[PDB]
């Protein structure tokens, strides 16, 4: 069982500029008969199957632009992505070929990189009809912003909330390159109903201070 | 190469994969199987080649079977014995050649091992100068996944869809957000279409200031 490792695991290069991507097989899949490399690299993109970019190593497969190119011989090899487009935001996979089983490496994703953009903060509160459910979601959208680290706080009535939250964040986005962050507080309506001022706060690069969100229960 | 097959099963429960190759032949080419667990890398299955002979990967020898007849274009995986480890989404590679092992593919199919039933969700609302922002909240489902729209298609401009926070009681939650211009808020209708089609729901809610 040939093993492929992938270096590195997380990359982000600006627009027309140049990514590059590593991957190292245990054995060689240089084939001798034919010297055709036995390797093979992927695309990606989120919630497709995998393109094949890369055939034998540094063969583009019809269709796929000039931008993208396979190097090496043997163990060693790399993908190139020269002039790195919009529609280039996805993950990278090498494989080989030469011997069954067919492995792959872990994957590398490739992000765009541009300039830090703010987040524009929202906040709602619960919906009348959760409520009569038995339980209150407090949620609050952090829209379109660069990069995608963001630390949100939860502070209920001016206390700070630890354990009651989850968020999830969106990919990058493939035109204007940022991400978006939705952040949901947690509590039953016995324990929604005792306090006052439901509060979001939002810490980022792009913000010179912090940016709270806030709404007094009712209003 | 269209997967179908995949949905909820219990473990030690069974399922067989079915794969419409429609777009070159069946018995013309030689045929594959690779998973990809949700948040993962790829995962090479089973291989049938177009003389006969089969291989399997080590975590799937003997409680995978892959066949093929040629029938109406169709691939075919046989698991049993079912573990969780075996969740994901599950994908035909067609080769191009013997040795030729260069995969091209379809869209894949889910299969999520879990003694859980299904349950559909809830529908939310998240209500609404320069830009004001509404959405959905789709909470306590099982399992993954499920599609918002916004206006029946017709809205796709400041859409984000996030992805499912799987919470501290097993059920998923996701949120469906919009951007739009707040002078448009009483006049412009705003409905999100939610489909959960592993428990045939599907919601569509008025989101009113």
């Amino acid at each position: 069982d040939i093993v492929m490792t992938q270096s590195p695991d997380s990359l982000a290069v600006s627009l027309g500029e140049r990514a590059t991507i590593n991957c190292k097989s245990s054995q060689s899949v240089l084939y001798s008969s034919n010297n055709k490399n036995y390797l093979a690299w992927y695309q990606q993109k989120p919630g497709q199957p995998p393109k094949l970019l890369i055939y034998w190593a540094s063969t583009r497969e019809s269709g796929v632009p000039d931008r993208f190119s396979g190097s090496g011989s043997g163990t060693d090899f790399t993908l190139t992505i020269s002039s790195l487009q919009a529609e280039d935001v996805a993950v990278y996979y090498c494989q080989q070929y030469y011997s069954t089983p067919l492995t792959f490496g872990q994957g590398t994703k490739v992000e765009i990189k541009r300039t830090v953009a703010a987040p524009s903060v929202f906040i709602f509160p619960p919906s009348d009809e959760q409520l009569k459910s038995g339980t209150a979601s407090v949620v609050c959208l952090l829209n379109n912003f660069y990069p995608r680290e963001a630390k949100v706080q939860w502070k209920v009535d001016n206390a700070l909330q630890s354990g009651n939250s989850q968020e999830s964040v969106t990919e990058q986005d493939s035109k204007d390159s940022t991400y978006s962050l939705s952040s949901t507080l947690t509590l039953s309506k016995a324990d929604y109903e005792k306090h006052k001022v439901y509060a979001c706060e939002v810490t980022h690069q792009g913000l010179s201070s912090p940016v709270t969100k806030s709404f007094n229960r009712g209003e | 190469l269209v997967e179908t097959g995949g949905g909820l099963i219990q473990p030690g429960g069974s399922l067989r994969l079915s794969c419409a190759a429609s777009g070159f032949t069946v018995s013309s080419n030689y045929m594959s199987w690779v998973r990809q667990a949700p948040g993962k890398g790829l995962e090479w299955v089973s291989v049938i080649y177009s003389g006969g002979s089969t291989y399997y990967a080590d975590s799937v020898k003997g409680r995978f079977t892959i066949s093929r007849d040629n029938s109406k274009n169709t691939l075919y995986l046989q698991m049993n014995s079912l573990r969780a480890e075996d969740t994901a989404v599950y994908y035909c590679a067609r080769y191009d050649g013997i040795y030729g092992e260069l995969d091209f593919w379809g869209q894949g199919t889910l299969v999520t091992v879990s003694s859980a039933s299904t349950k559909g969700p809830s529908v939310f609302p998240l209500a609404p100068g320069g830009t004001a922002a509404l959405g959905c909240l789709v909470k306590d489902y099982f399992p993954e996944p499920v599609t918002v729209s916004w206006n029946s298609g017709a809205l796709t401009s400041g859409v984000h869809t996030f992805p499912a926070v799987l919470q501290s009681s097993g059920l998923y939650s996701l949120s469906s957000v919009v951007t739009v211009p707040s002078s448009s808020l009483g006049t412009q209708t705003y409905i999100c279409n939610v489909n959960h089609k592993p428990s045939n729901t599907k919601v569509d809610k008025k989101v009113e200031p």
